[PDB]
């Protein structure tokens, strides 16, 4: 959705 | 990477894969890079300091593969090639070895969100993991210093980072290693960084973050008994850094 830094899915 | 296992970029969705164009038709890989935000990212300086012309270099995020595509991907112009002014070189260490990318796509934007493109975070001034901490480094470098190619598939490992009083020892890289390096290795030296990973990412998780903890710089041999990797310490960088990027 927009960038949450360090989160991979 | 020496030993690791062969990844997909959904699992580093940050890692940047930075390629040169050459008059004659072909495009080669140069190095590893790390998405801060929308529109930058960061690498090593050695990485272009041989040849500082941005219109030649293109930057592509979601890969999975070094020459052939993957869905999703997304191609961007260099905007922006900021290396570090006292970049220095010795007989083994690199010195202020990170740069910026400013990108921008053939349509005006910067990367945008998706399963195979994150951003990572960036540490807080001057703190870093623990020696000992297990990060992971990724990249398309070599898997063996022998090797004269690299990968088509994307790797990845796990080192443990060390202390500098470890790595300064005599019989591993003595003062060439400095308060603003950071290095790790393997217990066993078994798994390692190597060329063609110059300017890929150090992650580690910080206060609860994956973190970019250091940049791929410089190292003797590859997997080499007392030889560990040695990686731009970020944290130390953070003022340079915010000095150079700004909005989204
Ligand atoms: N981790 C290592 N042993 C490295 C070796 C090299 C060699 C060239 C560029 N970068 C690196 S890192």
């Amino acid at each position: 959705l927009k960038f949450q830094c360090g989160q991979k899915t | 990477i020496i030993g690791g296992e062969f990844t997909t970029i959904e699992n580093q969705p940050w890692f940047a894969a930075i390629y040169r164009r050459h008059r004659g038709g072909s495009v080669t890989y140069v190095c590893g890079g790390s998405l801060m935000s929308p529109c930058w990212v960061i690498s090593a300086t050695h990485c272009f300091i041989d040849y500082p012309k941005k219109e030649d270099y293109i930057v592509y995020l979601g890969r999975s593969r070094l020459n052939s595509n993957t869905q999703g991907e997304m191609k961007f112009e260099v905007e922006n090639l900021i290396l570090h002014k006292d970049y220095s070189a010795d007989t083994l260490a690199h010195h202020n070895d990170i740069a910026l990318l400013k990108i921008r796509s053939k349509e005006g934007r910067c990367a945008q969100p998706s399963r195979t493109i994150q951003t990572i975070c960036l540490p807080s001034m001057y703190n870093d993991p623990q020696f000992g901490t297990s990060c992971e480094i990724t990249g398309f470098g070599k898997e063996a210093s022998t090797d004269y190619l690299y990968p088509e598939q994307l790797k990845m490992t796990v080192v443990k980072l060390i202390s500098h009083r470890e790595c300064q020892q005599p019989h591993y890289y003595g003062s060439e290693v400095t308060t603003k390096m950071l290095c790790a290795a393997d217990p066993q030296w078994k798994t390692d960084s190597c060329q063609g990973d110059s300017g890929g990412p150090l992650v580690c998780s910080l206060q609860g973050r994956m973190t970019l903890t250091g940049i791929v710089s410089w190292g003797r041999g590859c997997a080499l008994k007392d030889k560990p990797g040695v990686y731009t310490r970020v944290s130390h960088f953070l003022p340079w850094i915010r000095s150079h990027t700004k909005e989204e």
